C-alpha cells in the first residue's frame, strides 16, 4: 500500500520464456509443486484472516501537529513558548531523520535492483542522497548530545555570519 | 540579623495578628503528616528503649506523641508561611519602591541575540 512517488520502483522488465531445448526444466515444475503446496494453502489462510479483519474494521488516524512560533521569534527566558518551540524542533528533527532514511532506502534498492550497473544506473539516487546528506549535516551535525534549538539556531547564524564574509 | 529588626516586631510573639490572614495550613498538609509520623517514630523509639512491645504497647502514650508533635507542627508550619510570606511582601514592596535599582530589561528574542556556537566534534 506504500506511495510509488514516496517508494519510487522503476517499471519491471522481465523477459519472456524462450525455450531452446527439449529437456524439462526442473524450476517450472518446482515452482508448481510450490504453489500448490504451499501458495495455495498460505493464500487461502489469508482468505480467511482477512474475511475476518473486515467483519470487524476499525480505524487509526495520524496525528496533525499544528506548526508553533520557532525558537527565533520565543523572548530570552521565555520558557513556555521556548518549550513549544524546542518541542517542535526535536520533531522536525525526527521528521528529517525519516526523509534522510527514505532517500537511503531508495539508494539501496536500487543498488540491488540495477545489478553489475549499480555505478551508472543508480546515479540519481546517489545525487539524492549527496544533497540530503549535505544539508542534514549542516542543519544538525556537530550539535552533540544535548542538541537545542537554540544551538542549531547558533550555528545556522554562525554560517550566514562566515556566507556574509565570503560576500566580503 | 535580617528579619529580627524589623520594625512593628513585637517581641517574644510566636505569631503576629497579621498572620491570621494567610490561610491557615490545612491538616491534611504533607509536612504535618509527616510530624505526626515523627511523633510515631517517637513513640516506637521510647517502647524499644524501655523494652516493651514496640508497637502494641502504650497505645496511649503513642497517641501523645503523635498528637503533640502534630500541634506543634501545625503552629510551627503557620509561623514558617507567615515568615516567608513577609519576606516576599518586603521583597515586592522594596523592588517598588527603588525602581532604578530593579530596572525592566529589555526583551531580545533569540533570532535577535547572538550566541556563539561551539561545535562538538
Amino acid at each position: 500500500s506504500w506511495d510509488k512517488d514516496v517508494y519510487p520502483e522503476p517499471p519491471r522488465r522481465t523477459p519472456a520464456p524462450a525455450p531452446q531445448t527439449s529437456l524439462p526444466n526442473p524450476v517450472t515444475y518446482l515452482t508448481k509443486i510450490f504453489d500448490l503446496l504451499v501458495d495455495r494453502p498460505v493464500t487461502l489462510a489469508r482468505e480467511f484472516i482477512e474475511q475476518q479483519h473486515a467483519k470487524n474494521r476499525y480505524y487509526y488516524y495520524h496525528r496533525e501537529f499544528r506548526r508553533v512560533p520557532d525558537i527565533t521569534e520565543c523572548e530570552e527566558k521565555d520558557i513556555l513558548c521556548m518549550f513549544e518551540a524546542e518541542m517542535q524542533w526535536r520533531r522536525d528533527y525526527k521528521v528529517d531523520q525519516e526523509i534522510v532514511n527514505i532517500i537511503q532506502e531508495r539508494l539501496k534498492a536500487c543498488q540491488q535492483r540495477e545489478g553489475e550497473s549499480y555505478r551508472q544506473n543508480c546515479a540519481k539516487e546517489l545525487e539524492q542522497f549527496t544533497q540530503v546528506s549535505k544539508a542534514f549535516q549542516d542543519r544538525y551535525s556537530d550539535l552533540g548530545a544535548h542538541y537545542s534549538a537554540r544551538k542549531c539556531l547558533a550555528k545556522q547564524k554562525q554560517r550566514m555570519l562566515a556566507e556574509r564574509k565570503a560576500a566580503k | 540579623t535580617m528579619m529580627s529588626g524589623r520594625p512593628g516586631r513585637v517581641p517574644l510573639q510566636f505569631l503576629p495578628n497579621e498572620a491570621r490572614s494567610l490561610p491557615p495550613p490545612k491538616l491534611t498538609d504533607p509536612r504535618l503528616v509527616y510530624m505526626g509520623f515523627l511523633g510515631y517514630c517517637s513513640g516506637l523509639i521510647d517502647n524499644a528503649i524501655r523494652r516493651r512491645p514496640v508497637v502494641s504497647a502504650g497505645l496511649h502514650r503513642q497517641l501523645l506523641y503523635v498528637t503533640s508533635f502534630v500541634f506543634f507542627g501545625y503552629y510551627l508550619l503557620k509561623r514558617q508561611d507567615y515568615m516567608y510570606a513577609l519576606r516576599d511582601h518586603d521583597m515586592f514592596a522594596y523592588v517598588k519602591s527603588h525602581p532604578e535599582d530593579f530596572p525592566e530589561k529589555d526583551k531580545k528574542t533569540y533570532g535577535e541575540i547572538l550566541e556563539e556556537f561551539h561545535p562538538v566534534r
